[PDB]
């Protein structure tokens, strides 16, 4: 790593900091609340008695959270169409209000709840916009709806003067008029009673069985969400790199312990660098340190490659217990960093290849990377004293050698 | 410009213009850092020249280890060499010591130089090479009186 | 980590910086190179000694009271008396890929050094400096400062007592100020300001948008696109490297300013304590005698010891 | 009648726990020392421009809630906030308000797409982004600093442009857009503030 | 004056250059600095008596 860092086959003593190492998230784990209000979709899908078409009911949900994942992953829904969303990404969106529509029709005429469809239910019973945002859910009820002698409770309108606008509803009672000729409030020629009841035998063929039908619309809006898809989570782990999501706030970091005392409304905690300190656990209450997961630059400790190809290794700052478990027996612990491969030694030299802290490692005695703390010099006691004087008897001719740059290589870009 | 019309062309060779200007600008500026480092070399190289060579030096560890005699420039590639060199002390010596000597009432200073005792008899010698002399009117000044 | 400071875990993002090729690697190696050059200060000024001299216990130095400013053994550093005020006087990883490299001399080496430095001086005076210690008497040395300044040895050792009060004295004046004072130190505190202020605009940079539409880059990552997340990461780090590369610069320019004032510490002991200077005003105001070093945190306290004429009398003069 | 709010109003801005720390917050905040306007059984509806600080010193609980909107009538959806004699109560609703709202509780003579149901006070209304949000404390208008904590967020999206009172058979200002530098203790409560545009030293 | 030399008079570019941060809270402090170390060199050189 040294010879492709620096590139080149040969290296000259001395530490390089061929790379930087971290510690990696060993999981990923999310919390949000454990109390929560569910939607009430069940009261939708379950009422004993549906709507009518002609009077299709409509309930709003709102200010819950959702699982439609609980329907979707169900096999009794015989259809399951989504416009503008997808049924699997519906349970990741989120919305400002919902509306639920329920009401029952001919199992042929389930096609007709569509956006642009036509025909006696899509133009006069319940008409769906071009830009329809919602899911249309349907499945027989043959099994409830119908009996022997037929059964009469519900209804449709068979007539209308004009087709019904987008989420238009209309229970009047009024008899058509299809002609010329007066009808003066009683049916007769061209004049008809407009609505009229469906044929649930039970025995029918599939298209003229009954068929319960919940159609839900989302209202993705500017004004401010009140349903989302479920706010999941997992079980909670401490002292350990992990990728972390609380309440959404996201981020990797060792979860721990804390005695911080946040204030009741407080969700998150922040340090002077506007950055995540502390967070509330939302389904405990307790607070939780986040603290990064350890890291540091890798440093290589080398002699010369004409002398060996031994190398010892530092990772800097980092606690020895931490270091991933490249090959090196020898650990020591530094002030500077871990240090591995090298070997501690009690005796001190002039610092060879200087670490920190202090310490300085030397390839020495069979040869090894020694770690030392380094001699500051020879230890001397000058012998003073109030009346003696020491003078030279003899003198040398030093010559002392000193280099200094002067001048760099002349350059235009 | 081989690949693609003018019109986007600017757009992918604005990046690299922005990249190579932000590249060689960076390089610029860390030139005018390290030439404001070897100015401050090249000042001290001037003023070890004017000082060591040209002249001697008193400044204490200046013109290298030792009392500087003298010093040699030498030319290197982009730089200078300077050979200092030094007198150093060697084999030193114990003697006793005194600061005055006493005669007669009379307290006597060194002129130039410093009292010390073979173990037996007095001498005055210079500091930086045991020198022993005789003690006398002409190698001493009187001040004040033994007390 | 300029990847991490940059990036961080954002394997989307690492996937963008590795185009910009190696600006990482100078913003790397230009900190490295900031960094071994103040071990170099740090060597430079204080390991101009290469025995390290004893403090004598005999501590007979002519009446001079050198006890404020020679070790202390009941302190676990082993600082002076006034080296520990000077060190409780300079008063102060992460998330953000910060990291922060210890000195090669720990506080106790170079306080090693300093006190190798002082107890040569008292013991051997300039000679130490310059060779092997010659022991010589402080009284006598002190006349040899005396003499220096072409002030007769004689006046040295005829007033003495009164000498080595005065100077006991002094050396007082020096304990009460820097107790007392807060503002003496501003010369070092400036540089350790100047450096947390340095990353406290680093770090705070990274929530500026830089016209990215979020400031979190876990948000892009959650929230966008591929494309389009991958061209609001770019203006991010597109900002981010340049805060990283504004700093950088701003350290290798101070880092310049302190190696200036390394050479001038380093020559300052050089020429004071290991000598006498008759550079005028360089060893301090008066004309020089000697001077002390003190280990004052990540800096050198000089303590110039100076004689000042008073009482100028007029005379007729030919 | 008027008087001199001091270093009133201060509020926690956002949901985060900061200690030890100083913090420079930009957000609408009453300006300190501002003129505030004071009441003793009158009513008046009152503008709500920005955001309302709005304060009460009782010692019987006279004042009983408030309502905002526009027409403050059925002509469009109102917010009504009533302390009920057991309850706080929370509605949006197209309201056609009393001329003169007042409880007595025998008597309810106040007068729909949202419901919520839970001295010195001291009280803060924001609408903004949709969100009524709502501060408070209860302290036993005098010279003195603390911070109003958040009581609820209502999610309406309502328009509102003017209020009144409830009372049963108080102080009034308004925020700007202002910078506060605000000082957390170790306990992370703010304990000083300083509205930074006031004088050159601020 | 950092904002008046990029934004001039417009409160519409300030707006903008508020999202690079402190880069212009750096270059007057810098500039600052440099200025009162002018007042520094002078004294230092001739208030020396
Ligand atoms: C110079 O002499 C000292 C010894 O002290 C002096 O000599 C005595 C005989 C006596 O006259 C004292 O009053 C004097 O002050 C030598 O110092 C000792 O050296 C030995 C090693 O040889 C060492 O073990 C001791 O620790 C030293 N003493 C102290 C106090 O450090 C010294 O070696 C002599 N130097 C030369 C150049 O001869
Ligand atoms: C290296 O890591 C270990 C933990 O793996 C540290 O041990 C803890 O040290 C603290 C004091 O700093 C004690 O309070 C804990 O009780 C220790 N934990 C255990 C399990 O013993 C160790 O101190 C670290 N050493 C360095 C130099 O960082
Ligand atoms: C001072 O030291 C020098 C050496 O640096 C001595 O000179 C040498 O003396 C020996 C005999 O003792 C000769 O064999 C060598 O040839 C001499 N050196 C040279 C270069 O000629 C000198 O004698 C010493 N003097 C004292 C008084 O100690
Ligand atoms: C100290 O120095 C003196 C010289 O001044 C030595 O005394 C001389 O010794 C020689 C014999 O070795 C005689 O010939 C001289 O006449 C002596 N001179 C005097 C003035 O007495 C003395 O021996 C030396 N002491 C030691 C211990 O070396
Ligand atoms: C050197 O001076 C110091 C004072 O600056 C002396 O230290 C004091 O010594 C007395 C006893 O003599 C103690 O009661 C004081 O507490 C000491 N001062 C402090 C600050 O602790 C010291 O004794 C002097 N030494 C000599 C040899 O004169
Ligand atoms: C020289 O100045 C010193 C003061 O710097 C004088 O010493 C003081 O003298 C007075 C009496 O005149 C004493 O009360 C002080 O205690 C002395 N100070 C010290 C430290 O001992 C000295 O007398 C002056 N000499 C002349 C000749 O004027
Ligand atoms: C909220 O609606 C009201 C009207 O119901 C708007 O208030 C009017 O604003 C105009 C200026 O645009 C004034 O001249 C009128 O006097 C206001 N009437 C009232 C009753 O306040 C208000 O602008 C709307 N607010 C928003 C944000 O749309
Ligand atoms: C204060 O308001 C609450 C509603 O916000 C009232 O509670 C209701 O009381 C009636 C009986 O009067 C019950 O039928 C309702 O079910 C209650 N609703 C809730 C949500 O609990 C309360 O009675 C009011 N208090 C007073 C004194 O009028
Ligand atoms: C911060 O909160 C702590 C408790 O969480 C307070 O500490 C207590 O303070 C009183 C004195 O005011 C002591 O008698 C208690 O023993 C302390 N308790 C603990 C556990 O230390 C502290 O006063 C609060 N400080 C502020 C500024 O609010
Ligand atoms: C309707 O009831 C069945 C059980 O009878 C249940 O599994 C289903 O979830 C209910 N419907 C909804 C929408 O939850
Ligand atoms: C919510 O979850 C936490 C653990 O995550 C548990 O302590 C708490 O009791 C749970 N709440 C309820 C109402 O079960
Ligand atoms: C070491 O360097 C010498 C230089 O003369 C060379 O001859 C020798 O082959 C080198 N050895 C290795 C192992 O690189
Ligand atoms: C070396 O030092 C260690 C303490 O770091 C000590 O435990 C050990 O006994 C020493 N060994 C020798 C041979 O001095
Ligand atoms: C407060 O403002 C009103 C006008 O809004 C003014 O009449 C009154 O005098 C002011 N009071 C003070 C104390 O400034």
């Amino acid at each position: 790593e040294t010879k492709c860092t620096l590139k080149s086959f040969t290296v000259e003593k001395g530490i390089y900091q061929t790379s930087n190492f971290r510690v990696q998230p060993t999981e990923s784990i999310v919390r949000f609340p454990n109390i929560t209000n569910l939607c009430p979709f069940g009261e939708v899908f379950n009422a004993t008695r549906f709507a009518s078409v002609y009077a299709w009911n409509r309930k709003r949900i709102s200010n819950c959270v959702a699982d439609y994942s609980v329907l979707y992953n169900s096999a009794s829904f015989s259809t399951f169409k989504c416009y503008g969303v997808s049924p699997t990404k519906l349970n990741d969106l989120c919305f400002t209000n919902v509306y639920a529509d329920s009401f029952v029709i001919r199992g042929d005429e389930v096609r007709q709840i569509a956006p642009g469809q036509t025909g006696k239910i899509a133009d006069y019973n319940y008409k769906l916009p071009d830009d329809f945002t919602g899911c249309v859910i349907a499945w027989n009820s043959n099994n409830l709806d119908s009996k022997v002698g037929g059964n009469y409770n519900y209804l449709y309108r068979l007539f209308r003067k004009s087709n019904l606008k987008p989420f238009e509803r209309d229970i009047s009672t009024e008899i058509y008029q299809a002609g010329s000729t007066p009808c003066n409030g009683v049916e007769g020629f061209n004049c008809y009673f407009p609505l009229q009841s469906y044929g649930f035998q039970p025995t029918y063929g599939v298209g003229y069985q009954p068929y319960r039908v919940v159609v839900l619309s989302f209202e993705l809006l500017h004004a401010p969400a009140t349903v989302c898809g479920p706010k999941k989570s997992t079980n909670l782990v401490k002292n350990k790199c992990v990728n972390f999501n609380f309440n959404g706030l996201t981020g990797t970091g060792v979860l721990t312990e804390s005695n911080k005392k946040f204030l009741p409304f407080q969700q998150f905690g922040r340090d002077i660098d506007d950055t995540t300190d502390a967070v509330r656990d939302p389904q405990t209450l307790e607070i939780l340190d986040i603290t990064p997961c350890s890291f540091g630059g890798v440093s290589v400790i080398t002699p010369g490659t004409n002398t060996s190809n031994q190398v010892a290794v530092l990772y800097q700052g980092v606690n020895c217990t931490e270091v991933p478990v490249s090959t090196g027996s020898n650990v020591f612990q530094t002030r500077a960093g871990c240090l591995i491969g090298a070997e501690h030694v009690n005796n001190s030299y002039e610092c060879d290849i200087p670490i920190g802290a202090g310490i300085c490692a030397s390839y020495q005695t069979s040869q090894s990377i020694i770690a030392y703390t380094m001699s500051l010099g020879a230890e001397n006691s000058v012998a003073y004293s109030n009346n003696s004087i020491a003078i030279p008897i003899n003198f040398t001719i030093s010559v002392t050698t000193e280099i200094l740059p002067v001048s760099m290589t002349k350059t235009s870009v | 410009l081989a690949r693609l019309d003018k019109v986007e062309a600017e757009v992918q060779i604005d990046r690299l213009i922005t990249g190579r200007l932000q590249s060689l600008q960076t390089y610029v500026t860390q030139q005018l850092i390290r030439a404001a480092e070897i100015r401050a070399s090249a000042n001290l190289a001037a003023t070890k020249m004017s000082e060591c060579v040209l002249g001697q030096s008193k400044r204490v560890d200046f013109c290298g280890k030792g009392y500087h005699l003298m010093s040699f420039p030498q030319s290197a590639p982009h730089g200078v060499v300077f050979l200092h060199v030094t007198y150093i002390p060697a084999q030193e010596k114990n003697f006793t010591t005194a600061p005055a000597i006493c005669h007669d009432g009379k307290a006597h200073f060194p002129r130039e130089g410093v009292f010390v005792s073979n173990g037996t008899h007095w001498f005055v010698t210079q500091r930086n090479f045991y020198e022993p002399q005789i003690i006398t009117t002409h190698n001493t000044f009187v001040s004040g009186n033994c007390d | 980590d300029c990847t991490m400071y940059i990036c961080g875990d954002s394997t989307e993002c690492s996937n963008l910086l590795l185009q910009y090729g190696s600006f990482c690697t100078q913003l790397n190696r230009a900190l490295t190179g900031i960094a071994v050059e103040q071990d170099k200060n740090t060597q430079e000024v204080f390991a101009q000694v290469k025995q390290i001299y004893k403090t004598p216990p005999i501590k007979d130095f002519g009446g001079f009271n050198f006890s404020q400013i020679l070790p202390d053994p009941s302190k676990p550093s082993k600082r002076s008396f006034i080296e520990d005020l000077l060190f409780n006087k300079v008063t102060l990883q992460k998330f953000n890929g910060l990291t922060v490299l210890p000195p090669l001399l720990t506080d106790e080496m170079i306080a090693q050094y300093t006190s190798a430095l002082l107890a040569g001086t008292i013991t051997s005076g300039w000679t130490f400096g310059a060779g092997a210690a010659l022991q010589i008497p402080f009284a006598m040395q002190m006349a040899y400062r005396f003499n220096g300044i072409g002030v007769t040895q004689n006046v040295l050792y005829e007033n003495q007592k009164l000498i080595a009060n005065q100077f006991n004295s002094a050396i007082g004046k020096i304990q009460d100020s820097l107790s007392s004072t807060a503002s003496a130190l501003g010369k070092l505190q400036d540089v350790v300001n100047q450096n947390a202020q340095a990353l406290n605009t680093l770090v705070k940079q990274l929530s500026s948008n830089f016209g990215a539409i979020s400031s979190v880059l876990n948000d892009i990552l959650a929230r966008l696109d591929k494309v389009e997340a991958e061209v609001q990461i770019d203006r991010l780090i597109t900002g981010r490297l340049q805060s990283l590369q504004t700093y950088v610069t701003q350290q290798l320019i101070r880092a310049a300013e302190i190696r200036a004032s390394a050479n001038l510490a380093a020559t300052k002991m050089s020429e004071c304590v290991l000598g006498q200077s008759k550079r005028v005003d360089f060893c301090g105001k008066g004309y020089h005698l000697m001077s002390f070093p003190q280990s004052a945190p990540h800096g050198v306290v000089f303590l110039h010891v100076t004689y000042i004429p008073a009482q100028e009398k007029n005379f007729t003069t030919a | 009648a008027y008087t001199n709010s001091f270093t009133r109003g201060v509020y926690y801005p956002d949901k985060v726990f900061r200690s030890s720390v100083l913090h420079s917050t930009q957000d609408l905040f009453l300006p300190f020392f501002s003129n505030v306007t004071w009441f003793h059984f009158d009513n008046p509806v009152l503008p709500f421009n920005d955001g309302v600080y709005f304060a009460s010193t009782e010692k019987s609980n006279i004042i009983r809630g408030w309502i905002f909107g526009t027409t403050l009538d059925s002509k469009t959806q109102s917010l009504l906030i009533v302390n009920n004699a057991t309850n706080v109560v929370i509605k949006v609703c197209e309201f056609q308000f009393c001329n003169d709202p007042f409880l007595g509780e025998s008597e309810f003579r106040v007068y729909c797409t949202f419901e919520y149901v839970s001295n010195l006070r001291e009280f803060v209304f924001k609408n903004i982004d949709g969100y009524f949000k709502i501060y408070s404390k209860h302290t036993p208008l005098p010279q003195g600093f603390s911070a109003l904590e958040p009581l609820v967020d209502l999610p309406i999206g309502i328009n509102i442009t003017r209020f009144q009172t409830l009372l049963a058979l108080y102080y009034v200002g308004y925020l700007q857009p202002r910078t506060f530098l605000l000082k957390y203790n170790e306990n992370g409560t703010i304990t000083d503030a300083v509205d930074c545009a006031l004088d050159p030293l601020s």
